């Protein structure tokens, strides 16, 4: 029906047929749909990201230096396509049309002092320390911590440190 | 919130103690209610892993790998960040005995010896004793009689 | 019904449809 | 119905029940 009551933490991907493009509608508004527009679905809950948790979404919306969402000239949200998007803890956010939520709701990669993460690169990428990373390179994240995933980094495995009792090799 | 809905901190939670009764608000989720505060005996302690890095009451930084050990007669105050791994009774040690232990991680023991992983050592001290969060209880070791 | 008698230590999450908010 | 298309030279006396006024 024409009347569309959106709950405050909910959103809909309205599809305007005149401009032939989709766009988000979000917030505690009773924003009724225009007849030219079509509402594909009931107000989906805005994605929630718990503290010390992460999620990844394929075909992320493009962002500027302000990291504000950048709509394409068509009125559709612009997308980075093959690129993905990691996320951590923040206020809940609407999903946008053309996005693909590959991943959600998981505690951040915790790791014990006597074990480490084995991490092949998927493709060459910049490191936090400014180091270049070859695809053949294998990261080894040791120590008590919570590693931050990259879309480029792939998690090969985990290796426990080997205890060595006296008079052994 | 400007919409007129109550604003929410989302992934964040909220601990509460004793106070006058309060309304619930829309969008809230009551994960927990009605439970006596975490009491603890003098000869036992709380083992507490961090869920994620957080500020301590004393201003200390807390790593996720850090393990809190709350000993003594008391009533510990929970944090939304703190996770309750378990509880460990202090090990009593009768005279002429020693408490065998093992190092699950590199660190320093109360003896002050450097402790490589898998290392074992005696606890000479008589009477009740609380193992460290890295320390692992094995067994009391009686002294052999020597006539 | 339109009449809502709230007991002194009680509450309700009213949902206003006009502002579309609780 | 909820949808009300007003022609450019036309008008309606809407009656709001909340404020009890037209």
């Amino acid at each position: 029906e024409a009347i569309i009551r959106i709950p405050p933490y909910h959103y809909i991907h309205v599809l305007d047929q005149n401009s032939n493009v989709s766009r988000v509608e979000v917030g505690p508004k009773t924003y009724i749909r225009q007849d030219n527009e079509r509402v594909l679905f009931a107000p989906v809950r805005m994605v929630t990201v718990p503290p010390r948790h992460y999620c990844i979404v394929a075909n992320p919306v493009s962002r500027d230096t302000q990291s504000s969402v950048l709509f394409d000239i068509t009125g559709q949200v612009r997308l980075r396509h093959a690129d993905q998007e990691i996320r951590l803890a923040q206020d809940p956010f609407p999903l946008y049309p053309g996005e693909v939520l590959e991943k959600d709701i998981t505690p951040l990669q915790v790791v014990l002092p006597n074990t480490a993460l084995h991490l092949k690169a998927l493709l060459d990428f910049e490191d936090k320390n400014g180091d270049k990373v070859m695809a053949g390179d294998e990261w080894l994240f040791e120590g008590p911590g919570t590693y931050i995933p990259q879309k480029e980094v792939e998690v090969v495995e985990i290796i426990q440190a080997t205890v060595i009792k006296q008079n052994q090799a | 919130d400007i919409t007129g809905q109550v604003r929410l901190r989302h992934a964040d939670q909220e601990i509460r103690l004793a106070q006058d009764p309060f309304p619930l608000y829309p969008g809230e989720v009551l994960e927990k209610d009605i439970t006596p505060l975490q009491v603890v005996l003098p000869n036992t302690a709380l083992h507490l892993k961090a869920l994620l890095d957080f500020e301590d009451k004393n201003g200390d930084k807390v790593m996720a790998g850090d393990e809190w050990l709350f000993e003594g007669p008391g009533t510990y105050i929970p944090q939304k960040e703190v996770e309750v791994v378990e509880i460990i009774q202090a090990t009593v040690i009768k005279q002429n005995q020693a408490l065998r232990l093992r190092a699950r991680k590199e660190c320093f023991d109360r003896e002050g010896k450097g402790r490589v992983t898998g290392e074992e050592w005696l606890v000479r001290s008589v009477g009740a004793y609380l193992p460290a969060v890295f320390e692992e209880v094995l067994d009391l070791v009686d002294a052999v009689i020597l006539t």
